[PDB]
């Protein structure tokens, strides 16, 4: 059946075997898409000249 | 490890790919509400240096990021592709590269939105992309384009998943479960992968009509040439309250698993409710105009389409009165999705009966494009959708992910998401009462009264959303000492007042469905043998 | 020329994936994941062209 | 039968502080802008 | 024919039921089973609570859905949250466009309100237009 | 259309009679009380009766905080222990109340 079954095995991401920490990676992946916006007010903001 | 995740044809992984894109949207989208909630705080320019063309872009790429990347992939992708297969007792869906195939064009919907959000400013047009705003006179450059195709990516996505949910639900039942015997989610999860396939494609050739109006010199919606903007109303309205009702059918479907469970007593009158659910399928079709009161139509036409819009409050009232009669007389038992669900059938009354003021067109003259509309659909979407969405998680997640969260923590991120979220939306009708109008950066100085506390109220709902997610942070990382200690609970019914706890020991879980029954987190390959039922 | 019963011979004789289970599965698949590869680089290539506003010119 | 004491005096005696409990979540339910109203300087306060 | 327990192994049973090395779990509810059997006049009452207590005890299955004592931190939690909410809100909003719009004080809006009786404005509600210091 | 109070109690006094071990007349006993209506004396006498039968003290215990929370008085209560005192007396079962006083 080809794909191993587990508890942390359902989840396209690592937990326990890392060398960096979780956390990191967790609240980066969040942190990115929180900071999508912000990005695109950056961008904005500077082409219509303000920021 | 990319056969699994980027080859894969597995209903659970897709699942969970469905759900990872739909929380990273979602606060994607709430960090745009954060962003607008901050510009209207108070009057003036704040936060944005004028600039009410990016102010559009944000309002119009938190309404897309909110139903069509966060409540439909966490509701019919996520929650739909994983429980109902198993639910059903299918051994995966029927058509499964369909069903990758449905996942995958997202995120290149996702890629599509945030580009036109970086070139000329981003569509500032409104989520209902009216012309002739949005043509080329008005919005020039790619932007609208780029919109319109990921609107286009997740038309693709949400109709090839709909086929695929309505031929694997048609096909693909176990050796008991006839129609008349299925969960109340899959029933559904069935209506609106109905009204998905009836209301996308005339959304999808609105939307092409108008990309080749902007880009191929055509004239369906420019005047000048002979169009009509208000076809451009009714080719979109036409899908636009079927998507309404497909935004809260699988949150009805969910409640009414939760408010079982938790009552520990079946629904009252389960096929008069799924006779409810389809007429609000059925009559959801018949009421698109009631957006069009304004336009300019009949005498008749408003006094048609505000007595249809009103025998919608027919088929909601029995199932909210189903819903207070199952739990009326049982043994309450007050867990995070129960109170989310309690919550959700009480704040979905209240935007149910300010809709239905809504409803008459001899009222909505005095109501209409104010803010009691956008309270109206805040409290049915951020109160009917995402609680529902809340009380999935809650209920279904210790079984999937197999790991159990801190219940004292998830109850006060219900407490801080009930609180701030009726602070911040219940204003919203007495601005609108006043005459407040809607989507605009800047408002009359009278108004400034009221839009403070609704500021304050989005502050402590996305204070919510970050303790939901270090909630995930340290489910993910100590929910197997979650079991281990008791800062969790961990069986979903108490023992009854006569059965003791060895017996409930022999008897650990006692559910209606197959979903609890699973292994914790699943087998890649459930049900081979196939789940008899009588 | 009826060469079913050849063809379902191999295609159930191999542990290849089945995008490569033919005799004839390299003279596809070789160029398409070259023309796959120059085909969705070359769209983001001009993305920050097209952010900040120049255009491709007419020589 | 009627064993002693009446029905909904019982139920009576159940049910009077439910009202004003009722009254009361109610009453902070939809009045919570009440209080800023009262801590407002629309009372030029 | 099985006698009665030892007092001193299950004197004070519903309080220390629950640091029980669990080996003993077994061995103290079979014997209960086994002393049931008998006329039930048989039997003193230290084991009829106990008795009572494996099968009908707030423990295992039946723990409550919040322990005693945690209402009361889930009522500090929320409050922390407004608090903290509250908190972040007024720090962001110091940095927001530091000027004023000119019609937010009371050298405006009492003008306003002069010009509203000015133009009689409406009789029934009011028409006083001050909210700022 | 559905059933009257007596051929109820004819029918929980066979059930209570035809069981067979404890997880038997603990559901039957759950399935009499989640009801409307509060079972009769000889539908609870034949449920002593049963759980005498199967050696379990605890579910006797608890047929009288099971009755107690179904009534409505506490006359009701104390008409049922009277109507079943000497049922009490035989097979010796305790209340909860004299065993845990508060
Ligand atoms: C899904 C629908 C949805 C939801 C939840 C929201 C929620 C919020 N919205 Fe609204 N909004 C719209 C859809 C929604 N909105 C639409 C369609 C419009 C019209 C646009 C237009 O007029 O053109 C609009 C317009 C709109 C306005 C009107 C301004 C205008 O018209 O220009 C405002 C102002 O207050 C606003 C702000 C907010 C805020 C602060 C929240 C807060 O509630 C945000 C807090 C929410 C959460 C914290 C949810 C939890 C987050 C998750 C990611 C869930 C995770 C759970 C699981 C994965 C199980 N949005
Ligand atoms: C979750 C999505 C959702 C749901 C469920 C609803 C539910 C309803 N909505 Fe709404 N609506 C929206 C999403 C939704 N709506 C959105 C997004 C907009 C704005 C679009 C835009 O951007 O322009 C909108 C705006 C909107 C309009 C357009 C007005 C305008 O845009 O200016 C109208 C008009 O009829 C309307 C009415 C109703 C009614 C009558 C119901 C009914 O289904 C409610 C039924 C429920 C009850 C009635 C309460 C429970 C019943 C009882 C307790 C029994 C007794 C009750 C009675 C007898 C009344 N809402
Ligand atoms: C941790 C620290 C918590 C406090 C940090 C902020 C301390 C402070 O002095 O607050 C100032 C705010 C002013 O907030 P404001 O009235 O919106 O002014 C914005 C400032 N400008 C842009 C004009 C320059 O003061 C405020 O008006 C905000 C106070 C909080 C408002 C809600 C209070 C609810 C109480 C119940
Ligand atoms: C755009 C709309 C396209 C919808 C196609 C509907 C097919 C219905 C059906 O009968 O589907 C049958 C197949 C399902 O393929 P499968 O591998 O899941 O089959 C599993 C069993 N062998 O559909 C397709 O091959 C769709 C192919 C899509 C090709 C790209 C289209 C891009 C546009
Ligand atoms: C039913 C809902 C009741 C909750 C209202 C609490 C208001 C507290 C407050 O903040 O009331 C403050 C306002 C101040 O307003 P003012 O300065 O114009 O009047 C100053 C002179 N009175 O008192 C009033 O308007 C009048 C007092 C009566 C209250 C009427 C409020 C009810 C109208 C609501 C209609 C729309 C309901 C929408 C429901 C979805
Ligand atoms: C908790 C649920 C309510 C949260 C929002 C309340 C504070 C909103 C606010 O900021 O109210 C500000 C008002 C007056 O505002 P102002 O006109 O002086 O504003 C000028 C610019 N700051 O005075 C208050 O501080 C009232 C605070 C107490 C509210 C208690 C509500 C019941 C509990
Ligand atoms: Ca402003
Ligand atoms: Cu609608």
């Amino acid at each position: 059946v080809h794909f191993k079954d587990g508890v942390y095995e359902n989840i396209p991401f690592k937990v326990k075997g890392r060398k960096t920490p979780y956390a990191l990676s967790h609240f980066g992946f969040f942190a990115i898409g929180f900071a999508v916006p912000f990005v695109a007010c950056y961008v904005q903001l500077k082409k219509s000249g303000a920021f | 490890m990319v056969q699994r995740w980027l080859y894969s044809t597995n209903a659970k992984d897709i699942a969970v790919l469905y759900f990872m894109l739909a929380i990273f949207s979602g606060m994607a989208g709430t960090a745009m509400s954060l962003i607008i909630r901050l510009e209207l705080a108070a009057p003036g320019s704040q936060y944005l240096h004028g600039n009410s063309q990016l102010f559009n872009v944000l309002v119009v790429g938190h309404a897309v990021l909110m139903i069509f990347f966060l409540v439909m992939p966490a509701l019919i992708g996520g929650f739909g592709n994983y429980l109902l297969p198993l639910m059903i007792g299918a051994t995966d869906t029927a058509f499964p590269r369909i069903n990758n195939i449905a996942f995958w064009v997202l995120p290149m919907g996702l890629v599509c939105l945030v580009t036109s959000t970086l070139v000329e400013s981003g569509a500032g047009t409104g989520w209902t992309v009216y012309p002739p705003l949005s043509s080329i006179q008005a919005h020039s450059g790619p932007s609208v384009d780029l919109a319109i195709f990921a609107l286009h990516l997740t038309s693709i996505s949400s109709l090839l998943g709909a086929i695929n949910f309505i031929v694997t639900t048609l096909n693909m039942r176990t050796n008991g479960m006839t129609m008349h015997k299925l969960p109340l989610f899959v029933w559904s999860i069935f209506i609106t992968a109905f009204l998905l396939l009836l209301s996308l494609p005339v959304l999808s050739a609105g939307i092409t009509m108008l990309l080749l109006d902007r880009n191929f010199n055509t004239s369906f919606f420019e005047v000048s040439g002979g169009g009509d903007p208000i076809l451009y109303e009714h080719l979109f309205w036409f899908f636009g309250h079927p998507e309404v009702y497909i935004l809260i059918i699988p949150g009805f479907g969910i409640i009414s698993h939760v408010v079982s469970t938790y009552s520990k007593k079946p629904v009252f009158g389960e096929i008069s409710m799924v006779y409810a659910m389809a007429s609000i399928g059925l009559l959801g079709f018949l009421v698109w105009s009631h957006h069009m009161y304004i336009v300019g139509l009949d005498a008749d036409t408003r006094a048609y389409f505000t007595s249809a819009t009103m025998i919608i409050a027919i088929p909601t009232g029995i199932k909210i009165f189903s819903w207070l009669a199952t739990i009326h007389g049982g043994s309450i038992r007050l867990a995070t999705p129960m109170l989310y669900a309690i919550a959700f059938l009480f704040l979905f009354t209240m935007g149910g009966l300010t809709g239905v003021a809504l409803a008459n067109a001899s009222l909505d003259v005095a109501f209409h494009d104010t803010y009691y509309v956008v309270g109206h659909f805040h409290y049915v979407l951020s109160m009917g959708a995402i609680f529902s969405l809340f009380a999935g998680y809650y209920y279904w997640s210790p079984q999937i992910l197999g790991l159990n969260y801190n219940e004292k923590l998830a109850q006060i991120q219900f407490w801080l998401i009930f609180i701030g979220a009726n602070v911040i939306f219940f204003p919203m009708h007495f601005l609108g009462i006043n005459g407040m109008p809607r989507r605009i950066p800047d408002y009359p100085d009278a108004f400034a009264g009221w839009n403070y506390v609704a500021s304050i109220g989005s502050f402590i709902a996305t204070l919510s959303l970050f303790l939901f997610i270090y909630i995930l942070y340290d489910q993910l990382v100590n929910g197997l000492n979650n079991k281990v200690n008791n800062k969790s609970v961990i069986y979903n019914k108490a023992p009854d007042f006569v059965e003791s706890n060895t017996i409930f020991n022999l008897n650990t879980v006692k559910s209606s469905s197959i979903e609890f029954l699973l292994t914790s987190p699943p087998a890649v390959h459930s049900f081979n043998t196939p789940a008899v039922q009588s | 020329a009826n060469k079913v019963i050849q063809l379902q011979k191999i295609f159930q004789s191999s542990t290849k994936p089945l995008w490569w289970r033919h005799p004839r599965s390299a003279l596809y698949l070789y160029p398409f994941y070259a023309i796959f590869a120059v085909a969705v680089v070359t769209p983001l290539l001009y993305i920050p062209n097209a952010i900040r506003g120049i255009k491709a010119k007419k020589a | 039968g009627r064993i002693g004491e009446s029905w909904v005096i019982t139920e009576g005696r159940r049910l009077i502080p439910e009202i004003f409990q009722w009254s009361a979540v109610l009453s902070v339910c939809l009045g919570w802008p009440g209080a800023v109203y009262f801590f407002s300087k629309a009372r030029k306060a | 024919q099985t006698k009665a327990l030892s007092k001193a192994t299950l004197t004070d049973l519903p309080e220390r039921w629950e640091n029980m090395p669990n080996l003993e779990q077994k061995e103290i509810a079979d014997n209960l089973t086994e002393r049931q059997k008998l006329p039930w006049k048989t039997l003193n009452n230290e084991e009829i609570k106990a008795a009572w207590y494996i099968s009908y005890g707030e423990w295992g299955p039946r723990r409550p859905v919040h322990g005693k004592g945690d209402v009361a931190f889930i009522t500090k939690g929320v409050f922390l949250g407004l608090g903290i909410s509250f908190g972040l809100f007024g720090l962001v909003r110091l940095l927001a466009n530091p000027e004023t719009p000119k019609t937010m004080n009371r050298e405006w809006q009492l003008k306003s309100d002069e010009y509203l009786k000015s133009k009689n404005a409406n009789p029934w509600g009011g028409y006083s237009q001050v909210q700022s210091k | 259309d559905e059933e009257t109070f007596e051929e109820f109690t004819a029918r929980y006094e066979k059930e209570f009679d035809e069981a067979y071990d404890l997880f038997e007349v603990q559901r039957v006993l759950n399935n009499c009380f989640s009801y409307d209506l509060v079972p009769a004396p000889a539908v609870i006498e034949k449920a002593l009766r049963a759980a005498r039968r199967v050696n379990d003290l605890p579910t006797a215990i608890r047929v009288f905080e099971a009755l107690k929370y179904k009534v409505e008085n506490e006359d009701q209560y104390k008409a049922y222990l009277d109507e079943l005192k000497d049922v009490r007396q035989e097979l010796g079962v305790p209340l909860k109340e004299e065993l845990f006083p508060s």
